């Protein structure tokens, strides 16, 4: 990671997904709307870079764009919760960094 | 809130 926010790729998502928690922010960087979190979803994962039990990740849909469309990312950023490989939650709330601190608990309990 | 771009 870079302080706490994993790169992830076609490359590298099945296995880094596979075991724990993760919220992964399917993103393009020409998106205002994704722009606009990406300095709170740096916040995000700087407070959980020690943390084992909860990975912070982005996937640059403009370089992964089939990672992205296979998991049915329609529009960005799209923000996901996968547990043990699986997709199990979209996100759809407010993306300021105490709701996406909220939300991270309340998916880690 | 939930706004995004049209992939």
């Amino acid at each position: 990671s870079h302080m706490g926010l994993y790169e992830l790729s076609a490359s590298n998502f099945e296995l880094h997904v596979a075991q724990g928690d993760h919220f992964i922010k399917f993103f393009a960087p020409w998106c205002g709307h994704a722009k606009a979190l990406a300095p709170t979803w740096e916040q995000l994962a700087l407070g959980l870079e020690h943390s084992e039990t909860v990975k912070i990740g982005k996937v640059d849909c403009t370089q992964h764009y089939e990672l992205c469309s296979g998991n049915q990312v329609r529009g960005y950023p799209t923000l996901l919760w996968f547990r043990d490989g699986k997709k199990v939650d979209q996100y759809k709330g407010k993306r300021d960094l105490e709701s996406l601190r909220e939300y991270v608990e309340s998916q880690l309990q | 809130h939930g706004e995004v771009c049209p992939a």
